[PDB]
């Protein structure tokens, strides 16, 4: 019922500046006994969530000045000061004026230069290839920003529908993404055609770049 | 110190119903709400419902009215969440979370300071089963394909926990098989290819180990 908007849904930040998150609301998270339900969760990659801040402005135990929530109504702001890597993660808000709703989510990462993703193409294992499948891996490697795209094409043939990806998390050392895809065929289909191709388009890259293999 | 532990992972086939249990210590268990929350994987927090362990009354979200019980049991201060008409949508990770003050009158009013470590309950017709690892053959990156498992986690290392530099496990999709795959890569110097012998260890609880050699 009471809609909840985070913007932006993800935030890159230089190491040691400032970050602002804005949560608004359909209506008022002001109730008539006067206090302001809004809470502050942040999730860290792999952990649970945990609470930073209660009721617009109140800091959770253990979460350091660097966070500071404020606002009233319908339009809160979380701004995080010096942030670091241990900061990274994604913060949602949640109201609880009525039945409970969380906004969306805002992704926090460590702003860096842009990087270009390493391309490798894989061809699938002649050991898989006894049982009917083909799996073909594209693996970018250590890029920034997180926004790339791959295409696959078989003897040039674009291909849709056959293929699926995941991202890592971003590396807190270097602060880089790593994807990976996958095209997976038919043994038959597999041994029929030749070239199989990984094509890459980044930020990083003046064009986009291409891997592939015969056989 | 305030401690909310869950039980086990849960696999379900779709129309049964699961369990998930919070077992909490450290504070008088019927002097706080007890809420919980869950997460499909790879998105959002959604708000399912709140107890009094106290009086035993419930609340929940819309959504969750049909089919979510809350119960309690003030013995061995637990509370048990029942979910049943499971659906494959139902599949996520489920928390309990407790309540920031004592109990105000005001349940949904919650402020979650102490949470579980969650319980996965995964919905789906497939039946359990360990992967094949296929090699990723090949500065050089090589790396293991590991396929067609069910459910939900493996885990992957190099050379026996010796390798962690440069490797990268990526998050596992889920086939239109409903199997899961999953990839482990590594880079490497190119001048190592020739000597250095490359290994991903693999383990599949429930319950499977294997252990893969990476050459050429
Ligand atoms: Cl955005
Ligand atoms: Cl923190
Ligand atoms: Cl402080
Ligand atoms: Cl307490």
């Amino acid at each position: 019922d009471i809609v909840m908007t985070q913007s932006p849904l993800s935030l890159p930040v230089t190491p040691g500046e400032a970050a602002s998150i804005s949560c608004r609301s359909s209506q008022s998270l002001l109730h008539t006994n006067g206090f302001q339900y809004l809470d502050w969760y942040l999730q860290k990659p792999g952990q649970s969530p945990q609470l930073l801040i209660y009721l617009g402005s109140n800091r959770a135990t253990g979460v350091p000045h660097r966070f500071s929530g404020s606002g009233s109504g319908t339009e809160f702001t979380l701004k995080i000061s010096r942030v670091e890597a241990e900061d990274v993660g994604v913060y949602y808000c949640m109201q609880a004026k009525e039945s409970p709703t969380f906004g969306q989510g805002t992704k926090v990462e460590i702003k860096r230069t842009v990087a270009a993703p390493s391309v490798f193409i894989f061809p699938p294992s002649d050991e898989q290839l006894k049982s009917g499948t083909a799996s073909v891996v594209c693996l970018l490697n250590n890029f920034y920003p997180r926004e790339a795209k791959v295409q696959w094409k078989v003897d040039n043939a674009l291909q849709s529908g056959n293929s699926q990806e995941s991202v890592t998390e971003q590396d807190s050392k270097d602060s880089t993404y790593s994807l990976s895809s996958t095209l997976t065929l038919s043994k038959a289909d597999y041994e029929k055609h030749k070239v199989y191709a990984c094509e890459v388009t980044h930020q990083g890259l003046s064009s986009p770049v291409t891997k592939s293999f015969n056989r | 110190q305030v401690q909310l532990v869950q039980s086990g992972a849960e696999v379900r086939k779709p129309g049964a119903s699961v369990t998930v249990s919070c077992k909490t210590s450290g504070y008088t268990f019927v002097n706080f709400y007890i809420v919980w929350v869950r997460q499909a994987p790879g998105q959002g927090l959604e708000w399912m419902g709140v107890i009094n362990p106290f009086r035993g009354d419930t609340y929940f979200a819309q959504k969750f009215k049909g089919r979510v019980t809350l119960t309690r049991d003030t013995s061995t201060s637990t509370v048990f969440m029942e979910l049943s008409s499971l659906r494959s949508d139902d599949t996520a990770i489920y928390y309990c979370a407790r309540d920031l003050e004592m109990r105000d009158g005001n349940n949904h009013g919650s402020h979650l300071e102490f949470w579980g470590q969650g319980t996965l309950v995964t919905v789906s017709s497939a039946s359990t089963k360990g992967p094949s690892v296929f090699p990723l053959a090949p500065t050089a990156a090589l790396g293991c394909l590991v396929k067609d498992y069910f459910p939900e986690p493996v885990t992957v290392s190099w050379n026996s926990g010796a390798l962690t530099s440069g490797v990268h496990t990526f998050p596992a999709v889920l086939q239109s098989s409903g199997l899961y795959s999953l990839s482990s890569v590594v880079t490497v110097p190119s001048s190592s290819l020739g000597t250095q012998t490359y290994i991903c260890n693999v383990n599949h609880k429930p319950s499977n180990t294997k252990v893969d050699k990476r050459v050429e």
